[PDB]
């Protein structure tokens, strides 16, 4: 299959540059361009550039002065390079190729998270919900971590049916979320409900059992 | 640059009806080789986007016949023939035509329902928390439709708007519901001078509000 790997930071601090690396797998960079985009809540999806098979480049003049996209064929990699990020350059950053005539090679990295900030790095302290004195929901509150993201699981993955877990909101300037699950009542304290949280950021992994009272 | 206007921003369809997303460009866009690069993406929750529809009007690989395109000049359509559960999501329009490339604001797909009241839990601190100085009060209203709900907190009956953060799941693909959480974060101090911690909540489903609440 086509595959497009990414890799490059997490966190950038308000004025320096940002630098992702594109493997792509499938597809040979000497015949087909790759273009990367950006998502943000603030401007939606927006098209930065491209660089073209032989290696020509075209970029959105919005960001021409501070972009840079270069590549290594015989390596399948696409290097794309951000000068002076602002806060509101804090975005899902993607390689893909996209605008296809005749080839099927149109597919998608699978994005890199980038929060442009000069907030240190923090872990989140996880708490178990269970209820106060049918079905039974049980929870996790992953409170008080910088920056985003976090994975929650329930009892490593096999609770997968009744989970909800919530998008992150900022609160004196880090995040919180919580996940919730839903058990048969018959079934829990009788059988074991445990969260898993990892932030990887603040090299935390976290499994916290939900215990009654 | 051209513009990319889509309409509608939203789009409430019921399963099994047919569904037409709208995209107008401020200018013709028919590349200098001949092509015009009018690409149709959909973007389901937690998702990259994935490619449907391509030069206006050509289903890519493995997308079902369901999806359509059709269009020329500066107005071009997609239809979905009729809407299945794992179409909902974010639908963008893309010209690949002009330098720089430009996206449409996106159309969110809803699935219609049958009403759905909320199943709704509160959750006292717990004693990690409390044994480190602080006092979140956790609230979940899981499964109802529709999206809309309003939740208050009251503190022995004190309206509290500090210190509430609320947050939302996107549609559930599975039931077509919405989720909510609701977190009141206190001081322990504060907590321990209380005992009525009250979760309040508004929806279609209910005229009178939907009350759970806890004594420390
Ligand atoms: N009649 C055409 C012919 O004229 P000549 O025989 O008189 O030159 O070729 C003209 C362009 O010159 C050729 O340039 C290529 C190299 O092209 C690129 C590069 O790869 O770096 C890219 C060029 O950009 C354009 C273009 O101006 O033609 C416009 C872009 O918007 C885009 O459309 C690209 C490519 O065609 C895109 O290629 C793909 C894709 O990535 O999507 C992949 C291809 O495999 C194929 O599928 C095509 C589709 O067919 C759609 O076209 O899509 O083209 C441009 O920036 C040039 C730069 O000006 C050259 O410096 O660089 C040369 O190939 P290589 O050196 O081997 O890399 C080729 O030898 C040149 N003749 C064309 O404009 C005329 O219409
Ligand atoms: C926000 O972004 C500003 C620049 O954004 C770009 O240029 C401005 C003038 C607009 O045209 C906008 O559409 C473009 O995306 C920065 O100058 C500013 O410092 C940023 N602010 C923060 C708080 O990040
Ligand atoms: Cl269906």
């Amino acid at each position: 299959q086509v595959q497009l790997v990414e890799s490059g930071p997490g966190l950038v601090q308000p004025s320096q540059s940002l630098s992702i690396t594109c493997t792509v797998s499938g597809f040979s960079l000497s015949t087909y361009g790759v273009h990367w985009v950006r998502q943000s809540p603030g401007k939606g999806l927006e098209w930065l550039g491209v660089i073209w098979s032989g290696g020509s480049t075209d970029y959105n003049a919005a960001f021409i002065s501070r972009l840079s996209i270069t590549k290594d064929n015989s390596k399948s990699q696409v290097f794309f390079k951000m000068n002076s990020l602002q806060p509101n350059d804090t975005a899902v950053y993607y390689c893909d190729r996209m605008r296809i005539t005749t080839d099927w090679f149109a597919y998608w990295g699978q994005g890199t998270l980038v929060t442009v900030s000069a907030a240190k790095t923090t872990p989140p302290s996880v708490y178990p919900l269970a209820p106060g004195s049918s079905m039974v929901t049980l929870g996790c509150l992953v409170k008080g971590y910088f920056p985003e993201p976090v994975t929650v699981t329930w009892n490593s993955g096999s609770l997968s049916s009744g989970v909800h877990t919530f998008p992150a909101v900022l609160q004196s300037d880090l995040y919180t979320l919580s996940s919730s699950v839903t058990v048969p009542s018959s079934t829990w304290p009788s059988e074991t409900v445990t969260c898993n949280v990892a932030h990887p950021a603040s090299s935390t992994k976290v499994d916290k059992k939900i215990v009654p009272r | 640059d051209v513009l990319m206007t889509q309409s509608p921003l939203s789009l409430p369809v019921s399963l099994g009806d047919q569904a037409s997303i709208s995209c107008r460009s401020s200018q013709t866009i028919v590349h200098s080789n001949g092509n015009t690069y009018l690409e149709w993406y959909l973007q389901k929750p937690g998702q990259s986007p994935k490619l449907l529809i391509y030069k206006v009007s050509n289903r890519f690989y493995g997308v079902p016949d369901r999806f359509s395109g059709s269009g020329s000049g500066t107005d071009f359509t997609l239809k979905i023939s009729r809407v299945e559960a794992e179409d909902l999501g974010v639908y963008y329009c893309f010209q690949g035509s002009h330098v720089p490339y430009t996206f449409g604001g996106g159309t969110k797909l809803e699935i219609k329902r049958a009403d759905a009241a909320p199943t709704v839990s509160i959750f006292p601190p717990s004693s990690e928390q409390l044994t480190s100085g602080g006092a979140s009060v956790v609230c979940f209203l899981n499964n109802f439709y529709p999206k809309d709900i309003n939740v208050k907190w009251k503190i022995d009956g004190s309206e509290r708007q500090n210190g509430v953060l609320n947050s939302w799941t996107d549609q559930d693909s599975k039931d077509s519901t919405y989720s909510m959480s609701s977190t009141l974060t206190l001081t322990k101090d504060e907590y321990e001078r209380h005992n009525s911690y009250t979760c309040e909540a508004t929806h279609k489903t209910s005229t009178s509000p939907i009350v759970k609440s806890f004594n420390r």
